[PDB]
């Protein structure tokens, strides 16, 4: 779950909803953080084998 | 890559949903099928 | 097509079997003063580099570890044709 701007602002309302149940969404700046830790080079030798 | 795409239900796929249906499958493997041509070296991995 | 800088790629998983073929490479020279320096030269190859670059101004077929594979493909190119003949 991304939290951000454009179409999903209709969406933004219940992001503190589903978090009460042990649940979290993300900001951009949080699956920015999410995926450039798919580029760290321990990762980056386990995705060639 | 996407298209923001909404509404569009199985009795509507419509033309915007062919055209992103386009853009992020039949042509984004087009992309990685790609650069596999011109690669020529085994030694640099692409990660997707 | 002689270029002017070459750089050597360790990739995969054969491309991690020739990084420690030039990790081997290790030549040994003791100075003038008795004192065995046993040092690492290359820094520059080691077990997280992925890639090391190979620099001449003038051509990489001019350059010292290039010119001279180069030859002695050539001239036994040249002898082998000639000894078939």
């Amino acid at each position: 779950w991304t939290r951000g701007t454009g179409l999903m602002s209709a969406n933004n309302i219940i992001a503190e909803g589903i978090e009460k149940l042990g649940v979290r969404t993300f900001s951009q700046k949080e699956m920015a953080f999410n995926i450039l830790g798919l580029l760290t080079p321990e990762i980056v030798q386990l995705c060639q084998e | 890559a996407a298209i923001p795409e909404n509404g569009n239900g199985l009795d509507n796929i419509d033309s915007k949903s062919e055209f992103a249906h386009r853009i992020m499958l039949t042509n984004l493997l087009r992309l990685l099928g790609a650069v596999k041509s011109k690669k020529t070296t085994d030694t640099r991995p692409a990660q997707c | 097509n002689n270029p002017n800088e070459l750089t050597i790629h360790f990739g995969g998983a054969k491309g991690r079997a020739i990084r420690d073929n030039y990790i081997g490479m290790m030549f040994e020279t003791i100075g003038e003063d008795g004192a065995l320096k046993s040092e690492k030269i290359f820094k520059d190859i080691d077990e997280t580099t992925t890639s090391y670059t190979f620099v001449s101004p003038t051509g990489l077929l001019s350059a010292t570890q290039f010119t001279q594979p180069a030859l002695t493909l050539m001239e036994k190119a040249a002898y082998e044709d000639i000894k078939s003949k």
